[PDB]
C-alpha cells in the first residue's frame, strides 16, 4: 500500500500458489524405430497424380534425423513448430510422397492453389503437420530426358483436400467421350521434362507430407521421453501422449469409454484423463491458489501480523510452508497455530475465543479478530424483556444527542488533454 | 532513436491502443463513480430540504432519535449534517386499562394510548410522562361495556 | 483466468502494466459494498432480544412467524419456504480462477436478526429502536396504530375477534399462496440467473478463440519456437483481458443497481418496520398498519400489513 | 454494424466468442426494464 503507517484491517495483497514438486510423464511402452530411413531413402516415388499415403504407427520417433542433416532443401512446418516436434506422442501419422518439378514449392501450402496444387494435390485449411522437398538432381534427371514421371492439367472443377485422381478420362469440356485427338478432346496426361544440366527451377524435387492426425487415438508414434510413476495427491507437473500442465492427480468415479481418452469436463478443461498404461485418473489441475491478506492492529499498538490465506484447507498450506513451496516465500515466518473453520481459509497466527466481541474485522463468515485473538462474533447485546401484562415502561427524563453525519456531494472536476 | 518505418507506426498502434483502453476505462469508471456520487447528492438534497428545513416525522432517516433540529456545514467536496435528536431515557414501570368503564359504557382516551392506570389515576401521552387530570375532554362517549377489559370508576 | 501458468506468458502478461491489481481492487470493492450492504440494512439493532415463546397474543398467530426451538433449524418456518423456493442455476477447487467467496454476515445470523426485528416489532412496545422498550402487549400496540390510519381505537376492542381471524387467515393464505405458487418471487432468482449469466459466459470466453490457432494455452506452448509464440499468446491475453474488463465493468454497474435497491431496502426496515410511515403506497399497498421483516436469498422479504376498507354506501352530505 | 455482410468476416467475427450474444442481450434487458419503468409510473391505478 506504499505507507509506513498502516491502520487496523484487511489489506488485499498478492497471490499464493502452490509450486509443483515432481516430474511425472506417461507414455506407452511402445518402442520401434520408424521408417523414416525407409520412406525418405527409398528409390520408388510416384508422380503427383498417384502421390501415396503411407502410415506410420507403433513407432518411435526421433525428429533429428530431420534437423541434423543438409539434405533437405526446403523444410516448412505449419501448424507446428520445429524444436518443440518430439514433445508430443503423435497418433498414426501420414506420410504423403510425390516428386514434383523445381518450381511447386510455392503452390504446396493450406491455400495458394496454382496450377498443380489445384488439379493434383489438394490440403486442407488447418489440418496440416509439416512440408519437406529436397532437390533429386542427381539420380533421376537424365539429360536427355526423364519422361516417366506425369501429372494432370484438365480437371472438371477443383479438388476437394487429400484427394486423388488416376483415371485417364478422354477429358473434354461437354462430357463427351472422344477419341483423341478429336478437337477439345485431349489426354489430360503431361509428362515434365527432367533434364540435368538445365535450370534450377525445372529440376526434380521430392516432396514428403506429414500429416499428423492430432491425438484422436490412444497415441502411438511418440518421440524419445523417459516416463516415471504417478504421484497421486500432490502437485506434480505432466507430459502425457499429447497433453502438459500442472496438477494434483487421483483416481477417479468413471463410465468411461475404451475409445475415449480426455474428460474436457464442462469448456476445455480437462479434469480426467485415461492413462496410457492402464488406469484412469482425475486431474485436479487447481494444486492451491488465492490471495493472501495480511490481518493489522494498525502500527501504533502492535507489530504481529495474521496472514489469511483464502480458498485452503489448511493442510496443504502447512506442507508447503514447511517444505517451501509457496510463491510468497518468506525468510522470516513461523506458524505457532492454524485456526481452521468458516471455509475461507487458513487463518495463521490467531487463536480461537468463545467470548466474542463487536466484530473488530470481516474474516470471511462470522469470524471476526480483534487486538491476536480470532472469535467469530457477538452479534449484538443479548437480552430478554418481561412482557407480562398492563406494567408499561415510560421515559421520564430524557436527554438531546446531536449526531453527525456524513453526505459526499461532488467528486473531483477533472479533464483530459487527450491529446498529450 | 532507432525506429525506421510501418513497423514503428505498428509499435505506436499499440502504444495507443493499450493507452486508450486504459483512458477509456478511466472515462467509464469515473462515470459510475459519478452515478454514485449524484445518487448520494440527492440523497443529501434531500435530507437538506427535510431534515434542516423542517422536521421531517420519518423515523432513523435525519437522525438516530426523533430528530428535533437539523444544522448544516460545509466541507471538502461534501457536506457534513449535525442532526439534533430527542433521545428519551429513564423506564418506569406503571399498569394501565384499555379503557374506562364508568357507568357502563366505554371511555377510550384521545389517540394517544396509555390510560394511566397507575392506581386509576390519570392518562398521559405516549413518550414524556406527563400525567392529566381525567375529564370528559380527555375522553368520548362510546358504545356500552363490552369489550372494556378494565374497570374504572369516578370519572370525573 | 487470464494465463493460467507457464513461466514467459506471465511475463507477456506483465508487459500489459498492472491490470490484475485493478481487477482485484475493483471486485474487492464490491465485495465490501455487499457486505455493507448487508450491514446497513439488516444490523440496525444492538439490543438482540429473546423469542417470548408464546406467540399467540389475543388471536395473533405468530405461528410460523418466528423461528421454533422445537424445530431443529433455528429459521422461521416462512423463511424455509422462501428458501425452497429460489433456485441456484470440504470447499472449492477449480482452475478457472474464479470464486464465490461466502458472505460475512452468515444466514443463522440473517435470522436471528431478523427474529429480533419481529420480536421487538411485536414486543417492545411503539417506541422501537430510539431508546429500548416501553413493555405493550401488542394489543396497545395496533390500538396505537390505528392512529396513524385516521380512525378510533373503537376499531380495534370492539372487533377483536375479526380482526385476528381476518390476519391469521391472511397469514395461512400467505402460506398456501408461497408453497405451490409461482414467479411473484422473481427478481432474486433474477439476481441469481444474471450472476450465472454473466459467470457462466465469462467461462465460455475462456473456452472461445481470439483469431489464435487454438482456444486454450498448453496447447500452442507444445508447438510454440519462438516470436510466433508471442503472437497467438498476445491475441489470447488480449482477448481473455478485454473479455474480463467487460465483466468487471458490469459487475460494477450490476453492483450500483444492486446498492439502490439496498438503499431502499435499508429505507424500508428502518421506516415501514420500525414505525409506521404515513407516506401512501409506499411501505405496503392499503394504510401501512404494520410491517415484518423475513430473510432470504441475497434479498429482503416484507410482509406488509396494510388496510383495505371496501364495502362502500350512500350518504349526502 | 460489425461487419454489415460478406462472407468471411462473418467467420472473423464468431472467432470473437459470443459478444455479438451479449450485446444483443444487454439491450434486450434495457428494452424490459425501460418498459418496466413506464409501467411502475403510469400502471398504477386497478380501475380506470
Amino acid at each position: 500500500v506504499k505507507s509506513f503507517e498502516i491502520d487496523k484491517g484487511i489489506y488485499q495483497t498478492s497471490n499464493f500458489r502452490v509450486v509443483p514438486s515432481g516430474d511425472v510423464v506417461r507414455f506407452p511402452n511402445i518402442t520401434n524405430l520408424c521408417p523414416f530411413g525407409e520412406v525418405f531413402n527409398a528409390t520408388k516415388f510416384p508422380s503427383v497424380y498417384a502421390w501415396e499415403r503411407k502410415k506410420i504407427s507403433n513407432c518411435v520417433a526421433d525428429y533429428s534425423v530431420l534437423y541434423n542433416s543438409t539434405f533437405f532443401s526446403t523444410f516448412k512446418c505449419y501448424g507446428v513448430s520445429a524444436t518443440k516436434l518430439n514433445d508430443l506422442c503423435f497418433s498414426n501419422v501420414y506420410a504423403d510422397s510425390f516428386v514434383v518439378k523445381g518450381d511447386d514449392v510455392r503452390q504446396i501450402a493450406p491455400g495458394q492453389t496454382g496450377v498443380i496444387a489445384d488439379y493434383n494435390y489438394k490440403l486442407p485449411d488447418d489440418f496440416m503437420g509439416c512440408v519437406l522437398a529436397w532437390n533429386t538432381r542427381n539420380i533421376d534427371a537424365t539429360s536427355t530426358g526423364n519422361y516417366n514421371y506425369k501429372y494432370r492439367y484438365l480437371r472438371h472443377g477443383k479438388l476437394r483436400p487429400f484427394e486423388r485422381d488416376i483415371s485417364n478420362v478422354p477429358f473434354s469440356p461437354d462430357g463427351k467421350p472422344c477419341t483423341p485427338p478429336a478437337l477439345n478432346c485431349y489426354w489430360p496426361l503431361n509428362d515434365y521434362g527432367f533434364y540435368t544440366t538445365t535450370g534450377i527451377g525445372y529440376q526434380p524435387y521430392r516432396v514428403v507430407v506429414l500429416s499428423f492426425e492430432l491425438l484422436n487415438a490412444p497415441a502411438t508414434v511418440c518421440g524419445p521421453k523417459l516416463s516415471t510413476d504417478l504421484i497421486k495427491n500432490q502437485c506434480v507437473n505432466f507430459n502425457f501422449n499429447g497433453l502438459t500442465g500442472t496438477g494434483v492427480l487421483t483416481p477417479s468415479s468413471k463410465r468411461f469409454q475404451p475409445f475415449q481418452q480426455f474428460g474436457r469436463d464442462v469448456s476445455d478443461f480437462t479434469d480426467s484423463v485415461r492413462d496410457p498404461k492402464t488406469s484412469e485418473i482425475l486431474d485436479i489441475s487447481p494444486c492451491s491458489f488465492g490471495g493472501v491478506s495480511v490481518i493489522t492492529p494498525g502500527t501504533n499498538a502492535s507489530s504481529e501480523v495474521a496472514v489469511l490465506y483464502q480458498d485452503v484447507n489448511c493442510t496443504d498450506v502447512s506442507t508447503a510452508i514447511h517444505a517451501d513451496q509457496l510463491t510468497p516465500a518468506w525468510r522470516i515466518y513461523s506458524t505457532g497455530n492454524n485456526v481452521f473453520q468458516t471455509q475461507a481459509g487458513c487463518l495463521i497466527g490467531a487463536e480461537h475465543v468463545d467470548t466474542s466481541y463487536e466484530c473488530d474485522i470481516p474474516i470471511g463468515a462470522g469470524i471476526c479478530a480483534s487486538y491476536i485473538v480470532a472469535y467469530t462474533m457477538s452479534l449484538g447485546a443479548d437480552s430478554s424483556i418481561a412482557y407480562s401484562n398492563n406494567t408499561i415502561a415510560i421515559p421520564t427524563n430524557f436527554s438531546i444527542s446531536i449526531t453527525t453525519e456524513v453526505m459526499p456531494v461532488s467528486m473531483a472536476k477533472t479533464s483530459v488533454d487527450c491529446n498529450m | 532513436s532507432r525506429l525506421d518505418k510501418v513497423e514503428a507506426e505498428v509499435q505506436i498502434d499499440r502504444l495507443i491502443t493499450g493507452r486508450l483502453q486504459s483512458l477509456q476505462t478511466y472515462v467509464t469508471q469515473q462515470l459510475i463513480r459519478a452515478a454514485e456520487i449524484r445518487a448520494s447528492a440527492n440523497l443529501a438534497a434531500t435530507k437538506m430540504s427535510e431534515c434542516v428545513l423542517g422536521q421531517s416525522k420519518r423515523v432513523d432517516f435525519c437522525g438516530k432519535g426523533y430528530h428535533l433540529m437539523s444544522f448544516p456545514q460545509a466541507a471538502p467536496h461534501g457536506v457534513v449534517f449535525l442532526h439534533v435528536t430527542y433521545v428519551p431515557s429513564q423506564e418506569r414501570n406503571f399498569t394501565t386499562a384499555p379503557a374506562i368503564c364508568h357507568e357502563g359504557k366505554a371511555y377510550f382516551p384521545r389517540e394517544g394510548v396509555f390510560v394511566f392506570n397507575g392506581t386509576s389515576w390519570f392518562i398521559t401521552q405516549r413518550n414524556f410522562f406527563s400525567p392529566q387530570i381525567i375529564t370528559t375532554d380527555n375522553t368520548f362517549v362510546s358504545g356500552n361495556c363490552d369489550v372494556v377489559i378494565g374497570i374504572i370508576n369516578n370519572t370525573v | 483466468y487470464i494465463c493460467g501458468d507457464s513461466t514467459e506468458c506471465a511475463n507477456l502478461l506483465l508487459q500489459y502494466g498492472s491490470f490484475c491489481t485493478q481487477l482485484n481492487r475493483a471486485l474487492s470493492g464490491i465485495a465490501a459494498e455487499q457486505d455493507r450492504n448487508t450491514r446497513e440494512v439488516f444490523a440496525q439493532v444492538k439490543q438482540m432480544y429473546k423469542t417470548p415463546t408464546l406467540k399467540y397474543f389475543g388471536g395473533f398467530n405468530f405461528s410460523q412467524i418466528l423461528p421454533d426451538p422445537l424445530k431443529p433449524t433455528k429459521r422461521s418456518f416462512i423463511e424455509d419456504l422462501l428458501f425452497n423456493k429460489v433456485t441456484l442455476a470440504i470447499c472449492a477447487q477449480k482452475f478457472n480462477g474464479l470464486t464465490v467467496l461466502p458472505p460475512l454476515l452468515t444466514d443463522d445470523m440473517i435470522a436471528a436478526y431478523t427474529a429480533a426485528l419481529v420480536s421487538g416489532t411485536a414486543t417492545a412496545g411503539w417506541t422501537f429502536g430510539a431508546g429500548a422498550a416501553l413493555q405493550i402487549p401488542f394489543a396497545m400496540q395496533m390500538a396505537y396504530r390505528f392512529n396513524g390510519i385516521g380512525v378510533t381505537q373503537n376499531v380495534l376492542y370492539e372487533n377483536q375477534k375479526q380482526i385476528a381471524n381476518q390476519f391469521n387467515k391472511a397469514i395461512s393464505q400467505i402460506q398456501e399462496s408461497l408453497t405451490t405458487t409461482s414467479t411473484a418471487l422473481g427478481k432474486l432468482q433474477d439476481v441469481v440467473n444474471q450472476n450465472a449469466q454473466a459467470l457462466n459466459t465469462l467461462v465460455k470466453q475462456l473456452s472461445s478463440n481470439f483469431g489464435a490457432i487454438s482456444s486454450v494455452l498448453n496447447d500452442i506452448l507444445s508447438r510454440l519456437d519462438k516470436v510466433e509464440a508471442e503472437v497467438q499468446i498476445d491475441r489470447l491475453i488480449t482477448g481473455r483481458l478485454q473479455s474480463l474488463q467487460t465483466y468487471v465493468t458490469q459487475q460494477l454497474i450490476r453492483a450500483a443497481e444492486i446498492r439502490a435497491s439496498a438503499n431502499l431496502a435499508a429505507t424500508k426496515m428502518s421506516e415501514c418496520v420500525l414505525g409506521q410511515s404515513k407516506r401512501v403506497d409506499f411501505c405496503g399497498k392499503g394504510y401501512h398498519l404494520m410491517s415484518f421483516p423475513q430473510a432470504a436469498p441475497h434479498g429482503v422479504v416484507f410482509l406488509h400489513v396494510t388496510y383495505v376498507p371496501s364495502q362502500e354506501r350512500n350518504f349526502t352530505t
